[PDB]
């Protein structure tokens, strides 16, 4: 019964990126690892995810307008923002420390590097657990189980 | 999405093979994928999820790999009130509101925000909403007590046996999605997984409408668990797969049919020309190696033109417009294939878009229906010939607007263009029987138009040992300004030349072209 190749056993924490921008994220532990995750995910796509945990906030109506409003509305009404907080602290502990140190690789992403961070998304930091956690649940609950347009009746394109 | 998991006995080597092939918008934001290789002292996992999670949905490692697919799980019920009294009508009786008073600001055109008032009312089914037309609607949302989504997919990605995997999955806090799933032991899995309401009544179409809300009967409470839920778990025919169609060949033969189910979990209507070849590519062939499972996936056959070109082409050949005789000639010499020099497949289309609608969905064009007894090769043929010419002149005008002629090279009108990339598109529409999506947009008005949703992440892995795996992402791996990881996949994409994916630790240190120390301190 032929064993898989050894498993690495990361001695430091760093994230080799490849050339096409892929990263390669070692962690001495779970919650580093995340953090890493966290970090790589920020450089590479830190705007549209400061975007999207603001609204999964409920505040995208207050941080970037009229555009944001509809949504802002089908997450109040569907309480969405104050379930993210309940989840979060139903999380088991040792995964609650995952998503703990998943925002803090964003922040500290940010913080070290605030010049790659859009301006209009800068009032969305510092980012929380909770917010991963409602983002998450914003986009399984309230975007593919139950749509906005389904329930709002604006039936047509898949989009 | 397309998804394929394949047993070793249906393999030349004896390992598994798993294709990861979801279709999305290319974008819509929270629908961009990213690449990414987590590796701890306990645990290994490579692949692609949504931006923003912190979890791998797409992922593989060393012992094994899941993919998804989108099911469409019905996991709310959008109810209509009955309105009386400044309440609503349920069970012969008035009942009250719950009525919350919340706010949010809104932000002004001069930066300053107002405060807004909102009120929140809800029914015993849940949230209300008024619609434009003024029907009055409450949403129930099962599966709101379910925290440990995240989790949950974190312990199926990284568990340590098929056993470890299954009891992560029957947990039922993932309320959606068909997920396959594969291992270096050899063993594979299709689930149609999700929450789905437990009801006495009504099939899947009465439950996807405007359900009365103004009786218990209708309210539902509990939810199935997961051995309630059609799956397969290495059948007789040595793999699984899915792209889509309703749950009811998964693999062939099938080890189940839709009356071993409610009639709610999942529709009972025709499968894609896609999904039909899906089942044939991996069916009809054997001795599988990864090189051959990677050349199957590449699948681009206007499948549509099979069932219709035989009966279309005669027929238009009596007209006497010399325009459609031409039109007929230049569709019959086609080898049917969606490829970049096919100077037929434009004009197909077109005429695909009045047979089988804009979506190519539409079924009453056919002659011989669509039949789950004859499940890849039904429907077929084309019922009214007349008409169908009709359709095929009105086609031709509509191809000569939209691309300047009939004969218009398929991948000069259809363009890859990221940034200052641009490349020869080939492949298209699932709905025509392209295995491999292309959702190619509306024409602009030099004719050149590009994929709106299709291939984004798609990898391929065989589980030897080690493992091997090949990958790309179309739109790259970041879509930050300045960014050079955007276009720098897409003309690999347009050559179909894969990345090997790099999990090994001398294979990532041969590979780097940057290095950042991080510390994490609580």
């Amino acid at each position: 019964p032929q064993a898989p190749i050894a498993a690495y056993k990361p001695r430091s924490n760093e994230i080799l990126w490849d050339g096409y921008g892929v990263p390669h994220i070692y962690g001495v532990d779970a919650p580093s690892a995340f953090y890493g995750y966290g970090w790589a995910q920020a450089r590479s796509h830190g705007d549209n995810i400061l975007r999207l945990y603001g609204e999964a906030r409920g505040k995208g109506a207050e941080y970037w307008g009229p555009d944001y409003e509809q949504t802002t509305v089908w997450l109040l009404t569907n309480g969405v923002p104050e379930r993210a907080q309940q989840w979060y602290a139903q999380q088991s502990p040792d995964f609650r420390a995952n998503l703990d140190a998943f925002a803090a690789g964003i922040n500290a992403y940010a913080q070290q590097n605030p010049d790659d961070i859009s301006p209009d998304v800068r009032q969305v930091l510092p980012v929380s657990g909770a917010d991963v956690v409602a983002h998450a649940h914003r986009l399984m609950n309230f975007l593919y189980v139950a749509s906005p347009g389904r329930t709002l009746g604006e039936g047509d394109p898949p989009d | 999405c397309n998804s394929w998991a394949v047993a070793p006995g249906k393999t030349a080597n004896g390992n598994a093979l798993l294709l990861q092939n979801p279709h999305l918008s290319w974008t819509t934001d929270y629908f961009t994928y990213y690449e990414a290789h987590l590796v701890t002292p306990d645990f290994e996992i490579y692949g692609a999820t949504q931006i923003g999670l912190p979890v791998i949905r797409f992922a593989f490692n060393q012992r094994m790999g899941i993919t998804n697919t989108v099911n469409g799980m019905v996991g709310a019920t959008n109810y209509r009130l009955t309105l009386q009294d400044g309440g609503y009508l349920y069970d012969g009786q008035v009942r009250p509101f719950e009525r919350r008073q919340a706010s949010y600001r809104l932000r002004q055109a001069d930066g300053t925000t107002v405060d807004k008032p909102l009120e929140i009312r809800s029914s015993v089914h849940g949230p209300v909403f008024e619609r434009a037309d003024g029907t009055a609607v409450a949403v129930r949302v099962a599966g709101l007590d379910r925290p440990g989504m995240l989790e949950q997919y974190f312990d199926m990605i990284t568990a340590d046996s098929f056993d470890d995997y299954e009891a992560a999955l029957a947990r039922m806090q993932v309320p959606t999605f068909n997920i396959v799933y594969a291992d270096r032991e050899g063993t594979i899995n299709y689930s149609f997984n999700g929450v789905a309401p437990k009801r006495a009544e009504g099939d899947i179409a009465f439950w996807q409408g405007l359900v009365p809300g103004d009786s218990s009967r209708y309210l539902w409470t509990e939810t199935h668990p997961l051995d309630d839920l059609p799956r397969v778990t290495n059948p007789p025919g040595g793999f699984v797969q899915n792209s889509n169609d309703p749950p009811w060949t998964p693999t062939w033969p099938v080890t189940y049919t839709p009356k071993d189910f409610p009639s709610y979990l999942a529709p009972q209507t025709p499968h894609s020309l896609r999904a039909q070849q899906s089942v044939r590519l991996m069916s009809e062939n054997d001795d599988l190696t990864l090189e051959r499972f990677m050349a199957l996936q590449l699948s681009h056959r206007a499948v549509m033109a099979d069932r219709t070109l035989p009966d279309l082409i005669p027929a238009a050949l009596i007209d006497p417009d010399p325009e459609v005789q031409a039109a007929a000639r230049l569709l019959a010499a086609w080898d049917r294939e969606f490829t970049s020099d096919s100077r037929a497949a434009l004009l197909f289309e077109e005429w695909a878009r009045l047979f089988a609608g804009q979506n190519f969905a539409g079924q009453a064009g056919f002659a011989t229906p669509w039949s789950l007894d004859k499940p890849v090769s039904t429907p077929y043929g084309v019922r009214d010939p007349k008409a169908a010419v009709d359709q095929l002149r009105t086609a031709i005008a509509n191809t000569k607007r939209k691309y300047g002629a009939i004969d218009r090279p398929f991948g000069d009108a259809s363009r890859m263009i990221l940034n200052d990339v641009n490349v020869p598109g080939a492949a298209g529409y699932g709905n025509l029987g392209s295995f491999r999506v292309f959702t190619w947009s509306d024409p602009d008005e030099n004719g050149v138009r590009t994929p709106v949703h299709g291939e984004t992440w798609v990898a391929m892995i065989e589980f030897s040992t080690p493992v091997r795996a090949y990958g790309l992402m179309s739109y790259g791996n970041s879509r930050q300004p300045g960014t050079t990881h955007y276009s720098d996949q897409i003309e690999r994409v347009s050559r179909a030349d894969f990345r090997e994916l790099l999990l090994r630790r001398e294979q990532v240190e041969a590979a780097v072209q940057e290095r950042t120390p991080f510390n994490f301190k609580p």
